[PDB]
């Protein structure tokens, strides 16, 4: 639907929460990887907000506790995805009108998106 | 052998081979990821999958041609449509999630992933072809990540073949490498984090992607564009056959060179990742001395002021000084030059105390086939490759036999995870040698103390139990090995009754010389005479230096003459007439293995500058001296040493001699050898080649030294800044200094500056 | 006529361009694919990593070193059909004729899509303090060439 | 028809018949026979002598006979009196040591400037030409360049600050007898065709 | 008397009176080598050396060798490239002769009928940059078919020249036929027996003009000129005369093949679709691993045809063309001999103008048509 | 005197004088003598035109018809192959034809564009008037001699 467009548009938001983090708690903010369906989309046309496609918050030593990412303009089913590098836990948030950003059930919220990216830097960043 | 007829052609082949070895070698070929030569073969990636034929009964799977003996009367089919189609699929499998870099991707031209896409992939069915079918999110993950300062890690690309984990536990023996989460999540990680092990770097080569790369060389050149020199890296005995690549006269990047006779396919980190020096600060034209200092000056002007300095010169005065990577040629001609000039001291930057050619060489094969290894010093540092043949001789692994490809893609005798033994070697040395975990018989003794430990083995003293147990052990050998390296060949005692007890037993040796070329030098006659006058006794009065000598021989003397490649302050405050000269990068020549071997030197296309080689240097300082040069360039050197009938390249030359020339030692500190050279110390090698110094906490506390601080350190050999480390296997009230370069093995005195 | 200005297609081979996105990007990922196609070894290319905080292209690489060799170059067009990112394309200016065989090879800078004019056109409107003057119109710009403005009236 | 003829009689002669599936074919006559055999050629309706190709095999990858060959093409025109349109080539491997062979110049005008470049550029000597020198290669060329071992005598191209480029270095396009960039090739880029 | 007479050919005319006892021709001054710098290049970026030998009619090489390479590897040239490539090959035809025939209209004196071969010339090469972007040397044939469709404006403009052209090759074959002075210059001179050209090889469609029937697209058909409504102009007795005039014929023929061709183009594809012979569509290299994968394969390395030789003989303004293509099962040729026309066709020209006058023998050349690119390359 | 305002004002007249009485005397050679010939048609001798690929064979021709010449005189260059080798680097081609004389001016293009081979003259035009310089910012030297 327009949801894409209003999906990446809560790309762009996120990644807006990860910069912050990053320098609030003064943790390395590390874009990982931008969109091939940019870099080599040629002549032809692009109206994305960003041009980058993966995200992550890493430590002292470069290794992440956190990685982001959304699914390019070409690719089936949509989703965003949140991941816990070395612990196992896999998150997929979703795009609901009027809801907004859900992992299902349950609101993608800033301070819901803290409370995992702290959960994280303490448990898993190794310096 | 066994009869096996692959798709229309029929091969001999020995029982133990690999259907992939029998296929590859009937001229035939198929997709091929995970397994590699030298490693244990697994089926992990399922692409070598052929079809079976054994009594025609086809077998209702298909098989991994890479972990299937062949059996008698056996038909492989490799060409079928169940094939083909079949491959296609597995190519699209490993595609599937694959991140989409190849143009940004430094993995270019030289990836085995790639290559097998276009080879194997996209199959015809029977208009517009489909070029991908899944059409999901791909997999994301950590990006341009460094493990190491050398190695850089994608973990999008990593394809999941066992290559490197693998590896790390089989051939070296570090861990330091290993997947993590399960299913389609599963990833390459670490948790010692430096990257450990001192062979690290051939890991590089290996991943069939670019998930691990030389971070060495990032982004400089797609990989066509590098012009590759293949030549003989001599940073040490060993001299692995290597890779030198180019791209506008600088220096991009080492790799390893296939020659199994030596190192197989294996180089060691400070051979591979030690380049930075070699074109980044270098001396370009000849200089000489003015007004207390040195100013540019022609080859025209130096060769004048060259016969200036010597014209006031008697023949017998004269010192002839080369590097320890001299060629075989630059020491014939020095030895004619000094023998037609009748001088007693002409000498080399390695030379050992007692000559490396007392003892019968032994080959890297005869190590494998041996029975017992009976080692002093520590092969790790001295002559790493060593710890690699040691590695696969503790597995009981021998060598593989020869197909028409050469090396085995898949030897069925590589089983993973592997039992070592433990009865088969015994080391000793000054501290908790590395290989000493894969020795029973072990034990830490302090510097030069091996005279001893060598009369006991003998049998004329006693030994501590492990000194006892190894007598034994040598005594009950039935074939065994001598290696020994720094202050056994450094110290004329141990070295007599070292050649001694492998005399008795007829064993021959491998000396981890200190000098590279030592055992060719040494061939060529480049050992001082009676007089005296060594590498760092100051004794001639005008002399050429191939070098950089303890400050020691050069305060003093009437005329010195360094014909160095980089500038030295000890040049630009004690010389008279410094001559640019190339490194061994972008020499040319031969050298002589710690085997016996000799093997070639080709020239890189490196910016030497107004650069000559001392084979000319050479020729160019005897007209100042009189007698016209019987050497002038390598085509013609070359009759020379034929003459002296020394064998063409990769054949071993046999040449003994009994001689030694001995000195004191001033025990209160040791230049434990390394592997990282001094020289090396340059961008990414900076940290890893930097000094150490070692000491038991309690005398290190004691001459005020914290556990990581930042020492200043006087020796004969120079003042050097130093990392101080507390290690309970050191001998007390003794300190070990990083030998970084060739004077490893040797006890000296000196101080800690305040 | 060095009076009437020569009408060429829209097609034509010219002074090759390295062009940018909206982004002000520019297109290059110095793979080295362009150089790599050429039949006459005219590309030289030394590649560079991006800085996060300051970039050049979209990826993790970007061009240091661009140059082509505008004498032994022959006009294929086959490097702007090897680029994966529309980054080579060749243009229009053909009036490039100089003095000194190494001030022809042209550089990153004489060639980005902002630029106007060939090397010795722009280097003698230096020295004179008198706009560039091209010689050519044409139809249209290329959709390829998005960017380079030119004279198109018709 | 005229060529059945010649198959007819290579086939019962011991002369080797060459086939590609795309339109053309062979027959590879000794060295011997090779001059006679040829006259009674022409005499048999085989009016235009095309080329001749000469060829050095030295850098292929499959073994052949000797080193050089010389290919030859004979037709009968379609535009005369009773041509068929019959054409075909004939094959004569020739000594890497020995480079001599026969002048068809008795019998075909053609082979007079066609044999001289197939001297010139390959060092292959023809018994009884008219004059056998050089045509396309300078006078104090020393040589034979169109055989393998003899240089391209190629120049690296230069720019900007030191940065040459060797193309012997550079090239990524492998050549038949090159292993290649990784370990080894195989599939289909050790050949590759379609079918139709 | 030796008289060392010497395009970019050399002449040693041994003559003694005013007749012409031997005419000793000296080439390679042209000589680029292209047959050892072939050997060394993809079989994409050969098809950038093509072009520069019979730089004239250069699409002809294009194709020749074009054609023995998709043979070799089993290409299928789609519907609308084979079109394309026989209007645009017959364009090219076109340019060599108006050039030809441009050159005799100076030996003749006619001023403003040159002037006007010129112009013909400039807008049939306008066209070619109109697709091609280049005057000649155009990159456009490929293995598959071609590099890119045509553009918009070129079927408008193609029927404007292919409109007024009708009757003004008859114009041309006009002012030679009532030939004023040319009677008196070509009729008698430069004897070709019909019999002798067959054993010189001098198959450059001057040899019809001598009376043999044999054009290769007639005698061997190639790119479907198997199916064109084709008529092969002929010569009476082998003179200048009529070599100039067979030309002129040629050039009506040609214009008849343009005008069939372009009927018979519908919309469609223009190069095989085979990822193995030919590099991804341009948009997926944003999508597909396969897709960059292919593409990157592609333009660095080429493609590897199999181990085999072969040979496909085409038809150019100068007689028989035809690339002999040794592959080694790599991404570069073993071995490139390219047969030209106008090399063989030399061999018949001392006897072409032997005994004959002297200042004659300038015709006697320029009827010979010789591009010394092709004869030397 | 040479360095005089008078003497100078004089050889800057003769500069300018000759930079219109220029007589292009073209030597063609492949592809490139063609295109020339359509410059030739829009429109003694100091100025050789080089235009095309210039042999080994031939090279030692082109010599001598550039000695035997008058002397303030120039070169023009026409194209890659005369520029450079060109796309053609191997035994049979001089790779610059600046090997066997001094070349003035350079064109590229392959073959260059009629028009593009008029603003060449114009450039070596504007040179022989002594009012050119190189990118490093020096005055050029208006004949290679
Ligand atoms: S690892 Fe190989 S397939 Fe993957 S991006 Fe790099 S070159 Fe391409
Ligand atoms: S990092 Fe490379 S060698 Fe290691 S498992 Fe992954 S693909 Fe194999
Ligand atoms: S073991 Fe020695 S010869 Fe081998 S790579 Fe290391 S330094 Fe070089
Ligand atoms: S147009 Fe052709 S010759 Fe010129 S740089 Fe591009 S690929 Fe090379
Ligand atoms: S212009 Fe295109 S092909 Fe060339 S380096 Fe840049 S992205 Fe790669
Ligand atoms: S530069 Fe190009 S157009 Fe001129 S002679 Fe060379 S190949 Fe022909
Ligand atoms: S399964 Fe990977 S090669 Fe055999
Ligand atoms: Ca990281
Ligand atoms: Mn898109
Ligand atoms: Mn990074
Ligand atoms: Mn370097
Ligand atoms: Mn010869
Ligand atoms: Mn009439
Ligand atoms: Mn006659």
């Amino acid at each position: 639907a327009s949801s894409e467009r209003e999906l990446y548009e809560a790309w762009v938001e996120l990644l807006s929460w990860m910069r912050e983090y990053a320098q609030a708690k003064g943790v390395r903010f590390e874009k990982e990887a931008d969109f091939p369906d940019f870099i080599y989309r040629m002549e032809r046309p692009y109206d994305l907000p960003t041009t980058i496609m993966t995200a992550s918050l890493s430590d002292g030593l470069g290794e992440p506790f956190l990685l982001a990412d959304v699914s390019p303009r070409h690719a089936k089913l949509k989703r965003i995805g949140l991941r816990l590098p070395r612990a196992h836990i896999h998150l997929h948030a979703h795009y609901e009108p009027g809801k907004g950003l859900v992992t299902g059930k349950i609101p993608l919220t800033k301070e819901r998106f803290f409370a995992l990216a702290d959960r994280a830097r303490e448990a898993l960043a190794f310096a | 052998m066994v009869r096996v007829k692959v798709n229309d052609r029929i091969v001999e082949v020995p029982p133990g081979t690999s259907v992939m070895d029998a296929v590859f070698h009937a001229g035939y070929d198929v997709p091929l990821f995970c397994s590699e030569k030298h490693l244990s073969p697994i089926g992990a990636c399922r692409m070598c999958l052929v079809r079976i034929g054994l009594p025609i009964q086809w077998q209702p799977k298909l098989a991994a041609s890479c972990v299937t003996a062949v059996a008698d009367g056996m038909v492989v089919d490799t060409l079928s449509d169940v094939v083909r189609e079949a491959q296609a699929g597995m190519v699209e499998f490993t595609l599937l999630n694959h991140p989409l870099d190849c143009p940004t991707c430094d993995k270019g031209g030289a990836c085995e992933l790639q290559d097998r896409t276009v080879e194997y992939g996209l199959y015809e069915k029977y208009e517009l072809p489909v070029y991908t079918r899944f059409e999901f999110t791909r997999r994301h993950v950590d990006k341009h990540h460094p493990l190491s300062p050398f190695v850089i890690l994608d973990r999008e690309r990593c394809i999941h073949c066992k290559r490197c984990v693998r590896y790390f536990e089989e051939v070296p023996g570090d861990e330091v490498l290993d997947f993590i989460e399960r299913g389609v999540h599963t990833f390459i990680g670490t948790m010692d984090f430096g990257l450990p092990s001192g062979f690290s770097g051939n890991i590089t080569d290996i991943c069939p992607v670019g998930a691990l790369l030389d971070l060495t060389a990032r982004f400089r050149a797609r990989n066509w564009e590098m012009e590759e020199t293949p030549t003989t890296c001599a940073l040490c005995p060993v001299g692995c056959g290597i890779t030198a690549d180019t791209r506008s006269g600088e220096l991009l990047r080492i790799r390893a060179r296939e020659v199994p006779e030596v190192n197989e396919i294996w180089i060691c980190d400070a051979g591979r990742f030690g380049h930075e020096w070699a074109d980044q600060n270098r001396l370009k034209t000849p200089l000489v001395r003015k007004e207390g200092r040195l100013v540019e000056a022609t080859w025209e002007e130096a060769f004048l002021a060259l016969k200036e300095g010597l014209k006031e010169a008697r023949g017998e005065e004269v010192g002839l000084y080369l590097a320890h990577d001299a060629t075989l040629e630059e020491g014939l001609l020095a030895s004619e030059l000094a023998k037609a000039l009748k001088t007693p001291h002409l000498d080399f930057q390695g030379r050992t105390a007692a000559p490396a050619s007392l003892f019968p060489p032994a080959s890297l094969e005869d190590l494998l086939q041996a029975d017992f290894a009976l080692v002093l010093g520590d092969p790790t540092e001295e002559a790493p490759i060593l710890h690699l043949r040691l590695s696969e001789f503790v597995r009981d692994l021998k060598p593989p036999h020869r197909y028409n490809h050469g090396t085995p893609f898949a030897d069925l005798q590589i089983k993973e995870r592997m039992p070592r033994r433990t009865d088969k070697m015994a080391l000793f040395a000054p501290y908790r040698a590395p290989l000493m975990k894969w020795a029973a018989i072990h034990e830490v003794h302090r510097p030069g103390e091996e005279r001893e430990i060598l009369l006991a083995l003998l049998g004329d003293k006693e030994g501590s139990e492990m000194v006892a147990k190894a007598k034994e052990a040598w005594e009950k050998a039935k074939n065994p090995v001598l290696i020994l390296g720094a202050g056994v060949l450094q110290d004329t005692v141990a070295a007599e009754r070292a050649r001694l007890l492998a005399e008795r037993k007829g064993a021959k040796v491998l000396a981890m010389t200190p000098a590279a070329n030592a055992r060719g030098l040494e061939a060529m006659g480049v050992l001082p005479g009676a007089k005296g006058a060594s590498w760092d006794e100051p004794g001639a009065l005008y002399a050429y230096y191939g070098f950089v000598p303890p400050e020691e021989a050069l305060k003093g003397k009437r005329f010195v003459v360094m014909h160095l490649s980089h500038l030295h302050p000890l040049a630009e405050r004690y010389a008279h007439v410094v001559l640019p000269a190339p490194t061994f990068y972008e020499k040319r020549g031969h050298l002589v293995n710690l085997e016996g071997r000799v093997l070639p030197l080709s020239p890189a296309p490196i910016e030497n500058g107004e650069a000559e080689g001392a084979l000319q240097v050479l020729a160019l300082l005897a007209e100042a001296l009189g007698v016209r040069p019987p050497f002038r360039l390598h085509l013609e050197a070359q009759k020379a040493l034929k003459a002296r009938k020394v064998p063409e390249a990769m054949g071993r030359l046999s040449f003994r001699l009994k001689e030694l020339r001995p000195k004191e030692r001033k025990g209160a500190f040791y230049l434990r050898p390394t592997m990282w050279k001094a020289h090396q110390a340059v961008g990414k090698a900076q940290e890893a080649a930097r000094a150490e110094l070692w000491a038991h906490p309690e005398t290190a506390r004691a001459e005020a030294l914290p556990e990581g601080a930042q020492v200043a350190v006087e020796t004969p050999f120079g003042r050097v800044e130093a990392r101080v480390v507390h290690r309970e296997d050191v001998p007390k009230g003794h300190l070990y200094l990083s030998a970084l370069g060739p004077a490893a093995g040797l006890r000296v005195e000196g101080r800690v500056l305040v | 006529y060095p009076d009437a200005p020569v009408a060429l297609k829209p097609r034509f081979h010219g002074r090759h361009v390295l062009t940018r996105h909206p982004n002000g990007l520019e297109k290059c990922i110095g793979c080295s694919l362009c150089a790599a196609a050429c039949p006459a070894y005219a590309i030289y290319v030394e590649p560079a990593e991006n800085d996060p905080e300051n970039p050049v292209s979209a990826g993790e690489r970007y061009a240091k070193v661009y140059e082509i060799n505008m004498l032994r170059c022959i006009f294929c067009g086959l490097c702007e059909e090897a680029c994966p990112t529309g980054a080579i394309v060749l243009g229009y200016d053909f009036e490039m004729a100089d003095y000194e065989y190494s001030d022809l090879v042209y550089g990153k800078e004489d060639m980005l899509v902002d630029v106007v004019g060939t090397k010795p056109q722009r280097r003698e409107a230096k020295r004179t303090g008198k706009p560039v003057k091209v010689g050519y119109v044409v139809p249209y710009v290329r959709p390829e060439l998005e960017g380079f403005k030119a004279p198109t009236e018709g | 028809m005229r060529l059945e003829r010649v198959l007819e009689e290579a086939r019962a002669k011991g002369y080797p018949i060459e086939d590609n599936g795309l339109g053309n074919l062979w027959v590879v006559l000794p060295r011997e026979r090779f001059k006679e055999e040829m006259a009674h050629y022409k005499a048999m309706g085989f009016n235009f002598l095309a080329d001749i190709v000469g060829l050095d095999y030295l850098t292929y990858p499959d073994p052949r006979p000797e080193r050089f060959a010389v290919v030859y093409e004979l037709v009968s025109l379609p535009g005369w009196k009773d041509g068929d349109g019959s054409r075909f080539f004939v094959r004569v491997y020739v000594p890497e040591e020995d480079p001599r062979l026969p002048t068809v110049t008795d019998l075909w005008g053609s082979a007079n400037f066609l044999e001289r470049e197939v001297y010139d550029l390959f060092g292959i000597v023809f018994e009884g030409h008219p004059d056998l020198r050089k045509i396309l290669t300078p006078e104090d060329l020393e040589g034979h360049p169109l055989r393998k071992d003899y240089p391209l005598g190629e120049t690296p191209t230069l720019f900007r600050e030191g940065r040459y480029i060797i193309p012997a270095e550079f090239r990524a396009a492998l050549t038949g007898k090159d292993p290649g960039l990784t370990f080894y090739k195989g599939g289909s880029r050790k050949g590759y065709r379609s079918l139709w | 008397m030796t008289l060392n007479v010497g395009g970019v050919l050399r002449l040693m005319v041994t003559l003694s009176g005013e007749e012409v006892l031997e005419v000793v021709p000296h080439i390679g001054y042209l000589h680029t080598g292209f047959e050892k710098t072939m050997e060394h290049r993809t079989y994409l970026q050969n098809i950038t050396y093509t072009p520069r030998m019979d730089y004239l009619h250069s699409f002809a090489h294009d194709l020749a060798y074009a054609l023995a390479v998709e043979k070799l590897l089993g290409a299928v040239v789609p519907p609308r490239a084979e079109t394309i490539r026989v209007i645009l090959n017959e364009l090219s035809r076109l340019a060599s002769h108006l050039v030809f025939l441009g050159t005799g209209l100076l030996d003749l004196g006619a001023l403003t009928p040159f002037f006007y071969a010129f112009r013909e010339r400039e807008t049939i090469l306008d066209l070619f940059e109109w697709v091609t972007g280049q005057r000649f040397h155009h990159n456009y044939i490929r293995i598959g078919g071609v590099k890119e469709d045509l553009p918009e404006e070129f079927v408008p403009e193609l029927k404007k020249l292919l409109e007024v052209l009708p009757h003004r090759i008859d114009e041309y074959e006009a002012l030679f036929a009532e030939s004023p002075i040319f009677y008196e210059r070509a009729r008698g001179v430069g004897v070709i027996p019909p019999e002798v050209a067959i054993d010189l090889g001098l198959t450059g469609g001057s040899l019809r003009a001598s009376g043999v029937n044999y054009d290769v697209r007639k005698a061997y058909p190639y790119s479907g000129y198997e199916t064109y409504t084709f008529d092969v102009p002929l010569g009476e007795r082998g003179d200048v005369f009529d070599r100039m005039l067979v030309r002129i014929r040629e050039m009506r023929e040609s214009v008849k093949i343009i005008k069939q061709a372009l009927e018979r183009l519908e919309p469609g594809p223009v190069r095989d679709p085979n990822p193995q012979i030919t590099p991804p569509p341009r948009h997926l290299l944003e999508t597909s691993m396969e897709a960059v994968i292919y593409h990157f394969k592609h333009y660095t390395e080429g493609f590897h045809p199999p181990k085999g030789e072969v040979y496909v003989p085409t038809e150019s303004a100068r007689g028989e063309l035809g690339y002999y293509i040794v592959s080694d099962g790599g991404s570069m040729p073993y071995r490139v001999k390219v047969r030209a026309p106008s090399f063989v066709n030399l061999q018949s020209l001392p006897y072409a103008c032997k005994g004959e006058q002297v200042p004659d023998m300038v015709a006697i050349i320029a009827s010979l048509d010789p591009v010394m690119g092709d004869v030397d390359r | 005197e040479r360095e005089g305002i008078l003497f100078t004002t004089l050889e800057k007249l003769v500069a300018w004088g000759r930079s219109n009485s220029l007589w292009p005397a073209t030597f063609g050679l492949a592809c490139c003598a063609i295109e020339m010939m359509a410059s030739t048609d829009a429109r003694q001798a100091d100025v050789m035109i080089v235009a095309g690929r210039l042999s080994k064979k031939m090279a030692p021709v082109m010599r001598r018809v550039w000695e035997q010449m008058p002397d303030p005189k120039w070169v023009i260059s026409m194209g890659a192959c005369a520029s450079s080798g060109g796309m053609f680097n191997n035994y049979a081609i001089v790779q610059n034809v600046d090997s066997v004389v001094p070349v003035d001016v350079y064109v590229p293009g392959c073959p260059p564009r009629p028009e593009a081979l008029i603003y060449a003259v114009m450039q070596l035009q504007k040179k022989v008037r002594g009012q050119a310089y190189n990118e490093r910012g020096e005055r050029l030297p208006p004949v290679a001699a």
